[PDB]
């Protein structure tokens, strides 16, 4: 079967891309050595970020993000051998549907971003490669692909935006709460995706023939017995490169990503808080009292 | 003008490429020599058919009906020797190794079915096939005379176009990597050269 | 007077049950969508037998004696083909789902008792009950032509009141968190503005 | 008064005796909710002049929440592990004792976790999920636990027991 195309159009559209960006930059350097710009700064700019109506450009991506998420929990509970409903049901026509959008908003972010460099090895436009081209090469081909798509989780770290700029979460501290609490469900559903991917395929060195029929949630469970340190081992990973990733996340995820300080002191710092504004009631008289008060 | 911190970004991003190459390398390294240097033991020979026949024993092998089926169905045993031509000996023909470790007793599996008809059938055949070749055809056939001189297959233990992709594509992040990094320290370094002008 | 405590705490398990809901239907979407998206894709069809017979075959099955009894007694192995008139093919009767996985070699299980001559006789009377109807009797029956086109079945995997009970049930207690914070919030801002009164 | 928590036990407690005595059969339900009662056992010493300091009763009230939580986490295993799984037409389930529910609560929370028992069901498995989450990092990773603890140890005494037929005397001011 074809599995590699797929793969390709993610790696060579960035490493291409980042080539292609380098390059010039790279003659415009040796042109010296060899001797519409005004619409970008008004279109999309305007309506992507720090313009208050621009929920178009951030919640409807993050709520894209979502669905496309939630497509990819749907695509990875089957035996993959439908010829029925991964076509012209709730799945690839609407994954396209969702995915389109996508390549406008990252063209989009691609005008505006002047610098292109920092742009294209930026972590959001990394998940992006990893996501869109695979895609179109399953339109095309008329045949899902199992991915990289959990990558999409990715995309919740920045879910602190939507509830600070629909003012629904208050302090800087419940900001770096909710920031923190984030990164945790993201890195965790991004890593069970990593296993669910490597232990499916068996180790290629075996013919891929040692591989085990985990679930996606029983890697998101894995992952939590085993950072937990609980490790009952009803379920653990069986492949050599499944082994290698559990060495790598107990070794990264103890030691590192947790043993953090900041996260007892921003929880006893929504503790210390006495109050923003006093709501003042109509009908009921009032009174404020200062000085020496103890 | 942020040219100092994409620039950055980019040399770790080249060395980070640099490094995984390496490490990617080495892992698979260690993993693949293994079976490599298995195989590599494992010569390729001429051998011959001296008998072809069924031993009247009887084994059971495992058939499928969709949603992890647990169908098992039996199959009478072929065995076929060979004469060995870079021993002068005897050998039994197994085809592969997947064959060889999924049953040792027998020279052939058939493709484990829902009747035992069709089981019966497809033994039948194969050997009525190699009832045809009881001579001196020479067969091309993998022997390895170094640990193991009692079998013979028809196929070895890996296919090598896996075995290449999974050297050249980290060779390629290695390669990517260092031209990711000499070709951006120019960029940097002397593209404010130039400018100064 | 306490009426702010309570009724901030009522809020709250008005947003806890909107949550719990939202949630509780996510979950078991997951979960019941492996089944019911196997269900879907098996289509109810009309059959009619082909034959009825014992092949001589003889298996295993368990039998239940009180206090976790590791009772076991063998039984004969029945056959049924059908023509499946949707594919005016071969296909074998297999009557549900849990028979077909606890042995998908025969057609029949007997509900497995004490003594083999009840499993003989079970076994028997079915296949005298199925000997009375090998003919044109068109049988409405379950057959999944998309990735099982093998085996077809009297019964489906699942019956649709749980199914249904697990969707009402968790829709019911967010329809109940809704109406709980929206009566509630009349009860408190509307209430001081006539008690102002 | 409705919807507080002790309110909450009785109505998921008592009906279902009703319709149980009604119907002549038992059901073995969420009747293990009961043990969330304990949590107030320090108002029992209290009132009976049994338990003495502020901060002995601090430790006593931190000591009820922690088994009764225990004991009501090992009934909701129970019931959710000796049922199985309704997309599984309830055919996946384990016959987990209540006791094998406790020990396996005390194994898992401890983090050794033997896995000579576990739960199979998916249910189960998200309910553990949850508990390993909500019962370190948040039910446990307190701090008073051990400002409490220390606590106990500051006090030096209250009641001079004047025993008859002996002397006393009293000793103050600057004493070092
Ligand atoms: C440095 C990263 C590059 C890795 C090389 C990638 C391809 C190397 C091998 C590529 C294979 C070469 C094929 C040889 C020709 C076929 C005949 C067939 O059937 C299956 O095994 C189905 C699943 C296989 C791939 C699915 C996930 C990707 C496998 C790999 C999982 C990711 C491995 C992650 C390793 C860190
Ligand atoms: C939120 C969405 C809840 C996911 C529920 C998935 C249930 C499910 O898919 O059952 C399947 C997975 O079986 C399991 O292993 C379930 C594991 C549950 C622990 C993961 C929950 C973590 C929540 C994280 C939230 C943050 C049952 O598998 P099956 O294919 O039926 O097995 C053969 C039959
Ligand atoms: C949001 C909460 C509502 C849940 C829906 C409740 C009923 C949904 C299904 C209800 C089932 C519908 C029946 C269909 C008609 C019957 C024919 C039969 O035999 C058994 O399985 C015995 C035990 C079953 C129930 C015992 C505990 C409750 C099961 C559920 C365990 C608690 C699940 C806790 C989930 C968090
Ligand atoms: C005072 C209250 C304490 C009461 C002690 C409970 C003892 C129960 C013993 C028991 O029921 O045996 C049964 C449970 O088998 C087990 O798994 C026993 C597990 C023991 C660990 C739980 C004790 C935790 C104490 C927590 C206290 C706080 C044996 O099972 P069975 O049905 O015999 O199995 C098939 C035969
Ligand atoms: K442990
Ligand atoms: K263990």
């Amino acid at each position: 079967r074809m599995w590699w195309a797929f793969l390709a159009s993610s790696m060579v559209t960035f490493f291409g891309g980042l080539f292609i960006i380098l390059l010039w930059r790279t003659l415009k350097y040796l042109w010296t050595v060899c001797c519409m710009t005004s619409v970008k700064d008004w279109a999309g700019v305007m309506i992507s970020a720090q313009t208050l109506t621009g929920r178009v450009l951030v919640v409807l991506v993050f709520a894209l993000s979502i669905g496309a998420l939630v497509i990819y929990f749907i695509d990875s509970s089957n035996p993959i051998e439908s010829c029925q409903n991964f076509y012209k049901d709730f799945t690839l026509q609407i994954d396209m549907a969702f995915n389109v959008f996508f390549l406008l908003y990252f063209g989009l972010r691609f005008i505006a971003a002047n610098d292109k460099l920092w742009f294209w090895l930026e972590v959001n436009s990394v998940v992006d490669f990893f996501t869109v081209p695979p895609v179109f090469v399953s339109v095309y081909l008329n045949r899902s692909w199992l991915g990289l798509r959990f990558l999409r989780a990715l995309r919740l770290i920045q879910f602190s935006e939507i509830l600070q700029f629909l003012n629904i979460l208050k302090t800087s501290n419940s900001i770096k709460l909710v920031n923190l609490l984030s990164i945790f469900i993201s890195t965790w559903l991004t890593a069970a995706g990593f296993i669910h991917l490597v232990e499916n395929s068996g180790d290629p060195w075996e013919n891929f023939q040692n591989n085990q029929a985990l679930t996606y949630w029983e890697c998101v469970y894995l992952l939590m017995v085993t950072m937990s340190t609980v490790g009952y081992g009803d379920v653990y990973a069986k492949t050599t490169l499944g082994r290698l990733f559990m060495v790598f996340f107990i070794l990264g995820g103890l030691a590192m990503f947790a043993s953090y300080v900041p996260e007892i002191i921003e929880l006893i710092g929504n503790r210390k808080k006495y109050g923003g504004s006093y709501s003042a009631v109509s009908g009921r008289k009032h009174i404020v009292v200062c000085g020496h008060i103890t | 003008t942020a040219l100092k911190a994409g620039e950055d970004k980019s040399i770790r991003l080249g060395l980070f490429l640099i490094i995984s190459g390496v490490v990617s390398l080495f892992i698979f390294g260690f993993c693949w020599l293994s079976p490599a240097l298995q195989d590599l033991q494992a010569t390729e020979a001429n051998c011959t058919v001296l008998s072809v026949q069924q031993i009247g024993e009887v084994f059971e092998c495992t058939f499928t009906c969709g949603a992890d089926c647990r169908g098992t169905s039996q199959y009478p045993c072929v065995q076929v020797y060979v004469n060995n031509s870079e021993s002068n000996s005897r050998a039994l023909l197994h085809s592969d190794e997947h064959q060889l470790l999924t049953n040792p007793k027998c020279s052939y599996i058939p493709p484990c079915k829902r009747e035992n008809q069709k089981n019966l059938e497809s033994v039948m055949n194969w050997q009525q096939y190699w009832k045809d070749e009881i001579g001196s055809q020479p067969f091309t056939c993998y022997f390895n005379q170094h640990q193991r001189p009692d079998d013979v297959l028809l196929h070895r233990t890996h296919d090598e176009i896996v075995l290449l992709h999974c050297f050249l594509w980290p060779l390629v992040t290695f390669v990517v990597g260092v031209l990711i990094v000499v070709l951006t320290i120019c960029a940097k370094s002397l593209a404010v050269k130039a400018e100064a002008m």
